[PDB]
RNA sequence: UGACGGAAGGGCACCACCAGGAGUGGAGCCUGCGGCGCGCGCUACACUGACGGAGCCAGCGAGUAACUCCGUCGUGCUGACGAGGAAUUCCUAGUAAGCGCAAGUCAUCAGCUUGCGUUGAUUACGUCCCUGCCCUUUGUACACACC
C-alpha cells in the first residue's frame, strides 16, 4: 500500500490514557492542512515525522 | 459549563477539527439565541478564541464557502 | 568459665508481648515523644 | 632553555603526562612508537589528535607521553587528551594563538572530552 | 532417519497441535498424590470446590496418542505442544515411545512435574519436557495460529495449508475442554475455524485436521 | 521584590530563610517561578510569585551561583558558577532533572539566545563559550582576552599588559535576532561580536 | 549541637544504600529501610567510592545517609551519618527478620509516623535519641496512624513498626516491617568519609566489667 | 604471486618467492575437487565430493565464509562469474548447474 | 584553473607513520575503510534519528548519552549496534570484543556485497523497524488489545535489538560465528528478504496490528 | 600527618621552592 | 610573612573570586575566605606548580 | 477546631502502569532461619571452545585476572548433567552485570565480610489509566489575570 507520513505537532496532556501510549496530534506532509489525533507507544518530541498505515481513524481513550 | 477551567485547556485540545467544526455549528445555534448567549458571553468567547487559536493553521485552509 | 559480654537476648513470646503492652498503654495515652514545627 | 611544555590528561584514574617540545617530529608513549600501542582497536582514538589536524602541525615539535594506572581504555583516553592539549598549549605559547584556537575549534567540533575530561559525578536522585 | 526436532528449529514446514486445559492437579494424601479424576477420588475434588466434569488427563492422553499413531509424527512434521490451564507448557518431542495406558501415563506425569525433564534410555537427548512460557518462545515465529471452533464457519484445510509454502509452520489450539467458551487463548489465536457444522470431539477434531494437513503435502 | 510597573507599587516580597544577599536572578517568561542566587549560599532559590512562600532550594553546585537565566521558550533554566560549571535544570514537569557542563576557568556572565536553543557563557579567562543546550555540545567559542583595553591605574605598579585586573568580561547579552553578543566588563571596553563567523566587528571606548 | 540549628526547621531527607556488590536480600531489606523512613531513597551502591559517594551527597544537600551490611544474605551492620559535618553511629543488627520474608499482605502506609523512645535514660541515651528522631518527619499530625517503638533493652533497642488505630474500648495493633535487635557500638563526630575523627564513644569490648554495665 | 592447488582434502596455496605452502586448509572432510578465485582475488572458492561447496577468504584460511550444499552429487567445478563479483557457478553430478548469488 | 597550496614541505615526521593513516588524514573513514558520507538514510522518519552526518573513527566514543531523554538518538548508529550487541548475560562490559567482531562483521558484508556495509546497515534498520503494534490494554481483563503506532524511536530501538538478538539466537549452536551471523542477518535484512529474524518479526508485528486494528 | 595532608591548602607558597622540586 | 604578601598583593598577583586586589587595606569578609588565590599567569603560582610538578599549561598558568 | 462518610481536584511511588535488564526457582557443596521445608553465597552443565606459545594494563596494604595476537585441533555430554520451567523478586548512569586485587581496623565476618581497581551496557526518564499511598476542598497572598 502507499504509506503516508505525518508531523507531529503537539504532544496531548491530561487525557487518560493506557500507560506507555500517549495521545498525539499529528499533521500530515504530503499536503499541510489536515491534522489526526492518533496515540503513539514510544517516547515522542514535538515535530518527529512517523508512518502512519492509516489516514482516516483518530483514535480516542484506551483505559 | 460543568466541566472546570484548569483542565478545558486541553479538554478542548484533545479534539479533532472535526468535532472543531462541529463546535463552530454550535456556536452558530448558540449565537441565534440571545437568551443564554448574553449569559455566558465570555465563556463562549474564552472557549471559541483558544479554539480557533490553536486551530488557526487548519482553519484557514478549510475551503467550505458555507464555513 | 566466664565471658566477655552478654549475649543477643533470644526474642521470646512473653518479652514481645510485654513490649506490645507497653506500646498499647503509650499509644493508648498518646504520651510519645516526636518533633515539633518552628 | 629550549621551549617546552607539559600537560596532563586524565580518565577515570589513568593520568598521562606529555612533554612537548621542539623536536624533529616523533610521538612516543613511555618509549614505545605511537604505532605500537595497544589494544591495537583503539590505536585510532589515540591517532584522532594528530589525524584531525593533519600531521604538518606535528612536523616541529615532538612528543614524550608518560602514562600511568587504569586499564586499556582509561590509558588510551588519557593518552588523547594529553596529546591533544599538549599541541593546544604548545600552539597557544610558542607559535601562532590563531593557529591556537584553529585547534580547539576542531577537537572541540569533533568532541571535548578530547579536551577537557568529564570530572564531577554522581547525582543523588 | 528423518529430521526429528524440538525447538530448536523454527523454520521448516509444520503442523504446531497444542492442547488447551489439561489439568494437572496433584495433591498428595498422608501415602502418595491423586491426579484431578472423576475415578481417583469423589473426596478431594469437592474439597477443592471445582466441579466434576472437568476432570480430564484421559481425553488428552488419547488425542496424544492419535496423535502419536497418526503418520506425521512418523514423517517428522509434529512437535506436540500441550499446556495445562495452570500454564504448564509441556513439550513432547517425537522420539517417545509414550506409555499406552491411562496409568503409565498419569504416572509418568508427576516424574515429569517433579524432575522437570525425563531422559532417554540411552540418554543423549531430552525426550519429554516442561519448558519455559510463553508459548510464542518455542512456536515458530511466522506461525499462522488456528483452534478448534463451534461457532464459526467451515473451510477447506486442504487449500487452506495449500496457500502456503514451507517457509512458514502453521498452528492449531486444540481445546480439550468440557464445554463452555474456547476463549482460553484469544490472545494468540487470530484466525478461528471448524471443520463440521455441529461440535466435534477433540481427538477427530485434530485428526480432522491432520488429514488435512496430510491430503495437502500429500501424506 | 517584584514590583508592578501599572500601579507603580511594590506587591510581593519574597525572601530566604536567613538573610543572605542575592546576586543575580531569573524569572520564567511565563511569570510563574522567579529564581535568585547568592555569594554564600552555592543554592538557587525558587519562589512561586503568584503566592510568595518559598518554593525550593535546588542545589548541585559548590560555588557561589555567578548567572542565571531561563530560557523564553522551553522553560529550562541556565546557571553558571565559579566551580568552574554551568548547569542545566528542567524544573517542571514531574522531572527536576539537572545536567551539568564543565567549562575551563570559572564563569561569569550567563545570557541565552532568545531562540532558548544555546547559551552564551563570560569565563574568567578572556574567553566566551556558546553551548547547545539540547547537547551539552560547544558550538564554539571567542577568545576575547587580547582585544580589550584595560586601563593602567594610578596607583598600581604593573604595565597595562601584564594587568589582569579586567581581562574578561562580567556582562554579556545577546541581540535579539541571536546573531551578535555584545560584552562589557571592568574595562573601559564594551564590545560586541557575531557569532556564526566569531569575530570581533565593533570595540567601543 | 548539629540538631538545635535545623530541628524542626527543615524536614529531612535521607539516602539508603548497600554496601558493595550487594545481595538480593540485602537490596530487599534496604528497600524495606526506605519504606520504613519518610522521604528516603534507596541508591544503587556499586562502584560508587565512598568519600566522593559522601561529598557529592553533601553538595546535594541531603541530610542524612544510611548504608547497610550483610553476611550471606542476613543485615548485620547500618550506619547513620549527618552530613554538616555531624556524627555517625554506627550499630549492628541481631533479630532481623523481614516482611519480605514473612508476608506479602500487600503495601505498607507510608504516612508521617509517631515515635517512642523507652527508657533512653543516659546522656548517650539522649545523645542516639537526637541521632534517631531526627531521621523522620518534622511534626505529623494527631490522627497518624503509624509508629515506631525504639525500646532499649539493656543495650540492646528493640525496634518494630506498628500500625494502630483507637477503638473507644482500647486501641488494637498490627506491627509491620522490620523487627531490630540493634545496639551501638562506635559514635564520631566526623562523616562517613574520614575514620580519622574523634571517638566520642565506642563500646569496650575487653575490659573486665564489660558485661556488669549499661549503656557502657 | 600466489597459486593454489586442490589436494586431497585440503588446498595449499604456495607463494612466487618461498616457492612451499605459505598457507593451506585441511579441514575439508572428503576429497576436494575445484580451487578458484574470485576476479577481485580476496576470497575463493572450493568444491568437493560431498556436495557442500564452501567459499571462504583468500589470505585467511582459518575463516569460512559461507559453506552451502550444492546437489548431493559431488561438486565436480565450481568457479566465480569472470567479472561480476557475487554470483558463482557450481556443477555436481545432477545434470544441471546452477548460478548461485553469494 | 586554480589551486590552494597549503602544506608547502611534505609530511616526513621522525616517528614514521603508516601510509593509510596518513592517507586517511585527508578524510575521515569508519575503520580507516568506509567513508561515511554518500550514505543516506533510504527512509524519511528516521533520518535525525539515526547519527551518521557525523563520522568517527571506531564504534567506541565515550560520550554520556543516558542522562538525558532523547539524546540517545544522537549518538552514531554504529556504536548503537555494537553497545545492543554486548548485550547477554555472559558477555556484558566486553565491548572491545563486541567492537572487533562487529569490525569482521561488516568487512565480510563488504566482500559479499560491495556498497559499503555502513549503508548497508542502515537500510537494514530502516527496512528492520516496525511500524505499528498494539499494546495490551485491559477491557475487564480480557483478551483484549488495539493497533497503535510507534514514535521512530521506539521504532530504531527495537529493529537494532530484535537485529542483535536475532543474529545470537541463530548463531546460538551452529558453526557460524556471531560474526558472520550478523552478517547473513543485516544482508537479509537489507533486501528485506522476509527471512532473517527481524523483518520476520516486523511483519508478524505489524500482522497483528493490522488485524486487531 | 594524615591531617596536615588534607588539610594541605594548596595555596602553599614559600621562597624555599627554587631549591627544593 | 605579611611584608612578602604586601609585596605580592602591591605587584598585583592575587584575586578574590574574579577581581584583583591592588590595595592592601581591602579586608575580606567571612565569606571571602575562601577563593583568596592567585590570578593566573601569576609566575609565583607557575614556580609553585612546577615545584610539585603539577604544572599543567593547557590552562595557561 | 464533635464524629462518620461521599464527591471533586492535585501530587507521589520500580512494594504502580509502560519498556527492558539481571537474577531466583533445575544440579552439587555450604552458612543461616523455621519445623525435612525455606533462602543467601561458592562450583558446574556453553566452536562465547580446547590447546602451545607471545603480549601488555590495574588501585586500595606496611605492629622487632581479563583481554589481545600468533600457529594447531575442532565439539550430542557427565559411572548424576545440554542453561533452569511454572511464576516470582529486584533494578534507572559510570546504574545492572563480568573480571580481579588487597586488607581483616574493640560490634559482624573468614564457608566470608569490607574496601579498591578494571571493563561497562539495554530500556523509561512519561503517565496517573491499573495497584495503591498522600494532600487539599476559603486562593486568602500585596498588584495583573483567572476562579
Amino acid at each position: 500500500t502507499p504509506v503516508t507520513l505525518a508531523k507531529v505537532i503537539k504532544v496531548l496532556g491530561r487525557t487518560g490514557s493506557r500507560g506507555g501510549v500517549t495521545q498525539v496530534r499529528v499533521e500530515f506532509l504530503e499536503d499541510t492542512s489536515r491534522t489526526i489525533v492518533r496515540n503513539v507507544k514510544g517516547p515522542v518530541r514535538e515535530n518527529d515525522i512517523l508512518v502512519l498505515m492509516e489516514s482516516e481513524r483518530e483514535a480516542r481513550r484506551l483505559r | 459549563l460543568r466541566i472546570r477551567m484548569s483542565q478545558l485547556e486541553d479538554a478542548l485540545m484533545v479534539m479533532p477539527f472535526s468535532y472543531v467544526l462541529k463546535f463552530l455549528k454550535f456556536i452558530d445555534t448558540v449565537m441565534q439565541n440571545k437568551t443564554l448567549l448574553h449569559s455566558h458571553l465570555p465563556l463562549i468567547c474564552k472557549n471559541l478564541f483558544f479554539i480557533i487559536k490553536f486551530n488557526h493553521k487548519e482553519l484557514v485552509s478549510q475551503k467550505n464557502e458555507e464555513l | 568459665f566466664d565471658r566477655t559480654a552478654k549475649p543477643v537476648p533470644v526474642i521470646t513470646s512473653e518479652v514481645t508481648e510485654s513490649l506490645e503492652d507497653m506500646i498499647r498503654r503509650r499509644i493508648q495515652d498518646s504520651n510519645f515523644d516526636d518533633l515539633q514545627r518552628r | 632553555a629550549v621551549p617546552s611544555v607539559q600537560t596532563f590528561g586524565k580518565k577515570k584514574s589513568a593520568t598521562a603526562v606529555a612533554h612537548v617540545k621542539a623536536g624533529k617530529g616523533l610521538i612516543k608513549v613511555n618509549g614505545s612508537p605511537i604505532t605500537l600501542v595497544e589494544p591495537e582497536i583503539l590505536r585510532f582514538k589515540v591517532y584522532e589528535p594528530l589525524l584531525l589536524v593533519g600531521l604538518d602541525k606535528f612536523s616541529n615539535i615532538d612528543i614524550r607521553v608518560r602514562v600511568t594506572g587504569g586499564g586499556h581504555v582509561s590509558q588510551v583516553y588519557a593518552i588523547r587528551q594529553a596529546i591533544a592539549k599538549g599541541l593546544v598549549a604548545y600552539h597557544q605559547k610558542y607559535v601562532d594563538e590563531q593557529s591556537k584556537n584553529e585547534l580547539k575549534k576542531a577537537f572541540t567540533s569533533y568532541d571535548r572530552t578530547l579536551l577537557i575530561a568529564d570530572s564531577r559525578r554522581p547525582e543523588p536522585k | 532417519a528423518p529430521p526429528v526436532l524440538t525447538s530448536k528449529d523454527k523454520i521448516t514446514k509444520r503442523m504446531i497441535v497444542v492442547l488447551a486445559m489439561a489439568s494437572l492437579e496433584t495433591h498428595k494424601i498422608s501415602d502418595k498424590y491423586v491426579l484431578l479424576n472423576c475415578d481417583d477420588h469423589q473426596g478431594l475434588l469437592k474439597k477443592m470446590g471445582r466441579d466434576i466434569s472437568e476432570a480430564r488427563p484421559d481425553i488428552t492422553h488419547q488425542c496424544l496418542l492419535t496423535l502419536l499413531d497418526s503418520p506425521i509424527n512418523k514423517a517428522g512434521k509434529l512437535q506436540v505442544y500441550i499446556q495445562t490451564s495452570r500454564g504448564i507448557l509441556i513439550e513432547v518431542n517425537p522420539t517417545v515411545r509414550i506409555p499406552r495406558t491411562f496409568k503409565r501415563f498419569s504416572g509418568l506425569m508427576v516424574q515429569l512435574l517433579h524432575k522437570l525433564s525425563i531422559r532417554s534410555v540411552n540418554s543423549e537427548e531430552k525426550l519429554l519436557k516442561v519448558i519455559k512460557n510463553p508459548i510464542t518462545d518455542h512456536l515458530p515465529t511466522k506461525c499462522r495460529k488456528v483452534t478448534l471452533s463451534f461457532d464459526a464457519p467451515v473451510i477447506r484445510v486442504q487449500d487452506y495449508i495449500e496457500k502456503l509454502d514451507d517457509d512458514e509452520s502453521i498452528c492449531v489450539f486444540v481445546g480439550a475442554m468440557a464445554r463452555g467458551k474456547d476463549n482460553f487463548a484469544d490472545e494468540y489465536v487470530d484466525e478461528k475455524v471448524g471443520l463440521s457444522n455441529y461440535p466435534l470431539s477433540a481427538s477427530v477434531a485434530c485428526s480432522k485436521f491432520c488429514h488435512g494437513a496430510e491430503d495437502a503435502w500429500n501424506i | 521584590r517584584a514590583w508592578d510597573l501599572i500601579r507603580y507599587r511594590n506587591f510581593r516580597t519574597f525572601t530566604g530563610t536567613e538573610r543572605i544577599q542575592f546576586n543575580c536572578l531569573a524569572v520564567d517568561p511565563s511569570g510563574e517561578v522567579v529564581c535568585a542566587g547568592s555569594l554564600d549560599n552555592f543554592d538557587i532559590h525558587v519562589w512561586s510569585v503568584q503566592t510568595g512562600q518559598l518554593l525550593d532550594a535546588l542545589s548541585g553546585h559548590e560555588g557561589p551561583v555567578s548567572c542565571l537565566s531561563f530560557s523564553q521558550e522551553n522553560s529550562v533554566l541556565a546557571s553558571a558558577s565559579w566551580d568552574k560549571t554551568i548547569r542545566i535544570w528542567s524544573i517542571f514537569g514531574r522531572s527536576q532533572q539537572v545536567e551539568p557542563i564543565e567549562v575551563y576557568s570559572d564563569v561569569l556572565a550567563l545570557s541565552m539566545r532568545p531562540d532558548g536553543k544555546e547559551v552564551a557563557v563570560s569565563t574568567l579567562k578572556g574567553q566566551i563559550s556558546i553551548f547547545n543546550i539540547e547537547d551539552a555540545k560547544q558550538v564554539g567559542n571567542i577568545d576575547c582576552r587580547k582585544d580589550i583595553i584595560s586601563g593602567r591605574f594610578n596607583q598600581d605598579r604593573f604595565t597595562a599588559k601584564n594587568s589582569e585586573r579586567s581581562k574578561f568580561f562580567t556582562t554579556i547579552h545577546y541581540s535579539f535576532d541571536g546573531m551578535a553578543i555584545v560584552a562589557g566588563g571592568n574595562n573601559n571596553s564594551i564590545c560586541l561580536y557575531d557569532v556564526p563567523n566569531e569575530v570581533l566587528l565593533k570595540r567601543f571606548i | 549541637d548539629e540538631y538545635a540549628a535545623t530541628s524542626g526547621i527543615m524536614d529531612p531527607r535521607i539516602i539508603v544504600t548497600t554496601s558493595r556488590d550487594p545481595s538480593t536480600r540485602l537490596s530487599q531489606f534496604a528497600k524495606e529501610i526506605k519504606l520504613l523512613f519518610p522521604n528516603a531513597v534507596r541508591l544503587n551502591r556499586g562502584n560508587y567510592v565512598m568519600p566522593n559517594l559522601v561529598d557529592a551527597c553533601k553538595k546535594s544537600g541531603t541530610t542524612d545517609l544510611v548504608v547497610l551490611h550483610e553476611h550471606r544474605g542476613v543485615p548485620t551492620s547500618l550506619t547513620i551519618s549527618h552530613f554538616p559535618h555531624g556524627p555517625t553511629a554506627q550499630f549492628s543488627l541481631h533479630n532481623v527478620v523481614m516482611r519480605h520474608d514473612i508476608i506479602n499482605a500487600g503495601n505498607q502506609s507510608e504516612v508521617n509516623p509517631h515515635l517512642i523512645f523507652d527508657n533512653f535514660t543516659t546522656a548517650l541515651g539522649k545523645r542516639v535519641v537526637c541521632i534517631l528522631k531526627h531521621l523522620f518527619n518534622a511534626g505529623p499530625k494527631k490522627d497518624s496512624e503509624r509508629v515506631i517503638t525504639f525500646a532499649n533493652r539493656g543495650d540492646f533497642i528493640s525496634v518494630r513498626q506498628h500500625v494502630y488505630v483507637r477503638t473507644r474500648e482500647g486501641v488494637e495493633i498490627a506491627e509491620v516491617g522490620p523487627r531490630f535487635e540493634m545496639r551501638l557500638f562506635e559514635l564520631r563526630l566526623g562523616t562517613l568519609e574520614n575514620k580519622d575523627a574523634d571517638v566520642e564513644w565506642q563500646l569496650r569490648r575487653f575490659i573486665r566489667t564489660a558485661n556488669k554495665k549499661d549503656y557502657l | 604471486h600466489d597459486f593454489a592447488v586442490t589436494s586431497s582434502t585440503r588446498v595449499q596455496i604456495f607463494s612466487s618467492r618461498t616457492r612451499q605452502v605459505i598457507k593451506t586448509f585441511s579441514r575439508f572432510k572428503d576429497v576436494v575437487y575445484s580451487a578458484s578465485f574470485r576476479s577481485d582475488g580476496k576470497l575463493l572458492c572450493a568444491g568437493d565430493a560431498t556436495g557442500l561447496v564452501s567459499v571462504y577468504d583468500s589470505y585467511n584460511p582459518r575463516t569460512i565464509l559461507l559453506s552451502i550444499n550444492a546437489s548431493t552429487h559431488p561438486t565436480h567445478v565450481t568457479k566465480f562469474h569472470t567479472q561480476d563479483n557475487k554470483i558463482l557457478a557450481t556443477a555436481s553430478d545432477d545434470r544441471v548447474t546452477r548460478l548461485w548469488d553469494i | 584553473d586554480f589551486e590552494v597550496v597549503e602544506e608547502f614541505t611534505p609530511v616526513v615526521l621522525a616517528t614514521p607513520i603508516p601510509e593509510e593513516v596518513q592517507q586517511a588524514q585527508t578524510e575521515i573513514k569508519l575503520f580507516n575503510k568506509w567513508s561515511f558520507e554518500e550514505v543516506e538514510v533510504k527512509d524519511a522518519s528516521l533520518v535525525d534519528y539515526v547519527q551518521v552526518r557525523q563520522p568517527i573513527f571506531v564504534a567506541h566514543t565515550a560520550g554520556r548519552y543516558a542522562n538525558k531523554r532523547f539524546r540517545k538518538a544522537q549518538c552514531p548508529i554504529i556504536e548503537r549496534l555494537t553497545n545492543s550487541l554486548m548485550m547477554n548475560g555472559r558477555n556484558n562490559g566486553k565491548k572491545l570484543k563486541a567492537v572487533r567482531i562487529i569490525k569482521h562483521t561488516l568487512d565480510i558484508i563488504n566482500v559479499l556485497t560491495d556498497q559499503n556495509p555502513i549503508q548497508v546497515v542502515v537500510d537494514a534498520i530502516t527496512n528492520t523497524g516496525p511500524r505499528e503494534d498494539t499494546t495490551r490494554v485491559g477491557g475487564g481483563g480480557a483478551a483484549r488489545r488495539q493497533a497503535v503506532d510507534v514514535s521512530p524511536l521506539r521504532r530504531v530501538n527495537q529493529a537494532i535489538a530484535l537485529l542483535t538478538i536475532g543474529a545470537r539466537e541463530a548463531a546460538f549452536r551452529n558453526i557460524k560465528t556471531i560474526a558472520e551471523t550478523l552478517a547473513e542477518e543485516l544482508i537479509n535484512a537489507a533486501k528485506g528478504s522476509s527471512t532473517s529474524y527481524a523483518i520476520k518479526k516486523k511483519d508478524e508485528l505489524e500482522r497483528v496490528a493490522k488485524s486487531n486494528r | 600527618l594524615r591531617e596536615k595532608a588534607k588539610e594541605r591548602n594548596p595555596d602553599e607558597y614559600y621562597h624555599a621552592m627554587h631549591s627544593r622540586k | 610573612t605579611i611584608q612578602d604578601a604586601v609585596k605580592f598583593i602591591e605587584q598585583g598577583h592575587v584575586r578574590v573570586g574574579p577581581n584583583l586586589i591592588n590595595d592592601p587595606a581591602y579586608l575580606v569578609t567571612r565569606n571571602m575566605e575562601d577563593y583568596v588565590t592567585w590570578v593566573d599567569n601569576s609566575k609565583i603560582k607557575k614556580t609553585l606548580l612546577r615545584y610539585r610538578n603539577q604544572i599543567d599549561d593547557f590552562d595557561f598558568s
